[PDB]
């Protein structure tokens, strides 16, 4: 069983987008203070996925890369590569020469 | 903020890290179970330990909610689950003194070994050497000793432990708020807090007695049939006005009457439906077994195994080098790890039993999008229903054909189906008023309504009243003779196999009619039916979120168990033993007319 992946469980709101949260501080569900002790009503917030291999294709672990492009106001510099048609010669052709 | 909300977050830990240790102690209790060594049989009990103090600690914070402020059904229900006390409201000396007592009827149970007076250098176990001879001998004084030496041993030992039992559960029973342990068993019925579909625990023996005095002339028919058969079988010794001898029924308790289907043969001449040959000549394996099953799941419109179910399961016995448990057992090890382990032989029993097991596998699929303590059966009688209609519809002639076991050329006459019908009969009807007989005697030792010098006196009385057997012998107070069996010996509720039968029929009769079969309900066959499969599954996706009124409303559209889907089910062999049964004394004397 593998605990080194967790998950945050609890929390009083909700995440904006691309926001982090990495505080270890006890979640609180009740009126009673936790108090830094993982007692009644006050929960731990990350909990682990024990990954196993004999487990569901629902249940196995998936490693997700999300790739986020935007466009701000700079000039753009993290373009896709072109490609380069064999270069003619000695004929009437269009030329297109890095714009 | 509010309680309910505080219960909403203590039970989504609870699921969370339950279904974790749930499957660490199932993992370990397979890992015991497909390799029987020393280790892993104490991974398996450090892992049950665990699972037991998790219940435990998750017991006794659960309680600090109280129920009637919170709403939600489906919060309440797992609420009321997790808040059961069990034996922790028990003192600390009876809780050990019951546990003890358990272990050791269940040492007494799995090592008993009873052989002959003056020839003791060897001796033969229940399973197998006990069994077989209760299958296959047709002598009646090697049965009789059989018979009265096994009670003699197991009764003499287990009665003192039996009535320290009754008094410990019952302690146990009224201290958790309950009349008995036979209310407490009888719980599991009961539905409270849904308008129209609630079902109390005094209903079901009243629902019992019901279906049961419509089961008696069905029950009288096939026992004056067997009765006179066992009269041409052995001339002497059964009288044509009295109850049949105990030992003599085909298996060591009378649990089912299987085993007399040689002897009571209606038509000997005609032949069988057995396909083992067919299977054996075209050499069919396990694993084709096995993908002959999930084409008829996924021909009546249910999900397909798993790659994880076809590599973790155990489908052929492994050598005689790596020990494990023949036994065939469906295992859901949770999060979505769902395996069988059978040591699948090339029988028919053995595809029937692999139908079954797989029936088992998909209603434990089906269930899992509910959360972890909803992830049972709607009652303990629709688990084993849902593997049994499996069972009904591979053993048809049409499903053979169909895959190319059977002959297309096989003659289907009224013959076959009457003997095929009688069989399906001892296996089905004779258990029922044996389990009846069973229960009824146990929820009246729990109740109080027997006393404790009165047990057997009055036991024997059922016997003959309901089952219509005759002791050989008279017995007396130092024998235990009910706790022979295993699920008495070992704390286990007996009335899912009466319910099991009855829904068995009632979701057969439920499927037919949504496939559209147009024949007689034994000629049904519910593959190439979509709607069928949709039916079955609005049902199966569930769980124990719902109650079994409702999944039944969902499933046959009526509110209650029903006992004629059973009748319609034996309909023509009814009619076949009314023929047969004219000359014939249908019924039975209580008195001590054939032997005592
Ligand atoms: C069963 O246990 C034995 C004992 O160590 C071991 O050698 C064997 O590999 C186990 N079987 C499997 C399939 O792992
Ligand atoms: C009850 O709780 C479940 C989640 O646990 C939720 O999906 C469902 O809608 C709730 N039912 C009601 C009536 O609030
Ligand atoms: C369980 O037992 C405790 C005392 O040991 C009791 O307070 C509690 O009410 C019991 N639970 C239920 C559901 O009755
Ligand atoms: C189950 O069915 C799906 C869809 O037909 C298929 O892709 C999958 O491979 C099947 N599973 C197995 C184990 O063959
Ligand atoms: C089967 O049908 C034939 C003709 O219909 C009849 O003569 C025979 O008695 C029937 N047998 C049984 C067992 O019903
Ligand atoms: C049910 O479907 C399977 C797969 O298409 C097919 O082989 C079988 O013949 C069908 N059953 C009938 C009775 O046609």
């Amino acid at each position: 069983g593998n605990y080194n992946y967790l998950y945050r469980l609890f929390r009083k709101s909700n995440l904006k987008p691309f926001e982090r949260d990495i505080s270890t501080e006890i979640y609180q569900a009740g009126s009673t203070p936790c108090n830094g002790v993982k007692g009644f009503n006050c929960y731990f917030p990350l909990q682990s996925y024990g990954f196993q291999p004999t487990y569901g294709v629902g249940y196995q672990p998936y490693r997700v890369v999300v790739l986020s492009f935007e466009l701000l106001h700079a000039p753009a510099t993290v373009c896709g590569p072109k490609k380069s048609t064999n270069l003619v010669k000695n004929k009437c052709v269009n030329f297109n020469f890095n714009g | 903020s509010t309680i309910e909300e505080q219960a909403k977050t203590f039970l989504d830990k609870f699921n969370h890290e339950a279904e974790d240790l749930f499957y660490q102690s199932s993992l370990a209790s397979w890992n015991y179970n497909t390799n029987i060594t020393e280790e892993n049989v104490q991974n398996m009990n450090n892992a049950g330990d665990k699972w037991s103090a998790f219940l435990k600690e998750q017991s006794t914070l659960a309680q600090m909610y109280p129920l009637q402020e919170i709403q939600n059904l489906t919060v309440k229900l797992q609420l009321q689950a997790l808040q059961q006390n069990g034996s922790s409201v028990l003192s600390e000396d009876k809780s050990k003194r019951l546990n003890t007592i358990l272990n050791t009827m269940s040492t007494i149970y799995s090592t008993g070994k009873v052989c002959n007076p003056d020839n003791p250098q060897e001796c033969l176990l229940l399973e197998p050497g006990l069994n077989e001879i209760m299958a296959n001998s047709l002598d009646y004084n090697e049965r009789l000793w059989a018979w009265e030496s096994w009670r003699s041993e197991v009764g003499k030992q287990l009665r003192p432990l039996y009535e320290e039992y009754v008094v410990l559960k019952n302690e146990m029973a009224r201290a958790n708020h309950y009349e008995d342990y036979g209310d407490y068993w009888r719980g599991d019925y009961e539905v409270n807090g849904v308008d129209g579909y609630d079902y109390s625990r005094g209903q079901l023996i009243e629902d019992v007695e019901h279906t049961f005095e419509e089961i008696k002339p069905l029950y009288e028919h096939l026992h004056a049939y067997v009765r006179a058969k066992l009269m041409n079988a052995y001339p002497s010794y059964i009288s044509p006005i009295g109850c049949l001898p105990a030992h003599l029924l085909g298996d060591m308790w009378g649990r089912f009457w299987t085993n007399l289907y040689s002897l009571t043969v209606p038509f000997g001449q005609k032949p069988n439906i057995d396909v083992t040959d067919a299977m054996v000549d075209q050499a069919w394996d396990a694993q084709r077994i096995f993908k002959e099953a999930e084409k008829f799941f996924v021909s009546v419109g249910l999900p397909n195994m798993t790659q994880g179910f076809w590599e973790n399961s155990m489908l052929t016995d492994p050598g005689n080098v790596q020990k494990a448990v023949c036994h065939p057992t469906a295992w859901d090890l949770g999060k979505g790890d769902f395996r069988i382990l059978m040591c699948t032989k090339v029988t028919m029993d053995d595809f029937l039993t692999a139908h079954h097991e797989m029936g088992h596998i998909q209603y434990d699929m089906a269930y899992a999008a509910q959360p972890f303590l909803l992830r049972n059966g709607a009652n303990e009688g629709f688990h084993e229903a849902v593997g049994e209609i499996m069972s009904l519809s591979a053993a048809t002639p049409k499903h053979l054909k169909s895959i190319g076991l059977l002959s297309p050329d096989f003659q289907e006459d009224n013959e076959t189906e009457i003997n095929f019908l009688l069989k399906q009969a001892l296996t089905i009807v004779g258990t029922l008023p044996f389990t009846y007989m069973l229960e009824k005697w146990r929820w009246m030792v729990f109740k109080g309504e027997i006393p404790k010098d009165q047990w057997m006196k009055k036991w024997w009385e059922m016997k003959r009243e309901i089952v219509g057997v005759v002791e050989p012998v008279p017995h007396d107070e130092t024998y235990c003779d009910p706790a022979s069996l295993f699920h008495v010996s070992n704390d286990y509720s007996f009335i899912r196999y009466y319910t099991r039968t009855l829904y068995q029929f009632q979701f057969q009769e439920a499927l037919c009619q949504a496939a559209k079969h147009e024949g007689p309900l034994h000629k049904c066959d519910i593959s190439n039916s979509t709607e069928a499969g949709q039916k079955l599954f609005n049902m199966l996706r569930l769980g124990k979120s719902e109650p079994w009124t409702l999944a039944l409303e969902n499933v046959v559209g009526a509110k209650n168990m029903n006992v004629r889907p059973l009748l319609n089910y034996f309909e023509p062999l009814f009619t076949w033993l009314k023929d047969q049964n004219k000359n014939s004394f249908v019924g039975w004397s209580t008195d001590w007319s054939p032997y005592a």
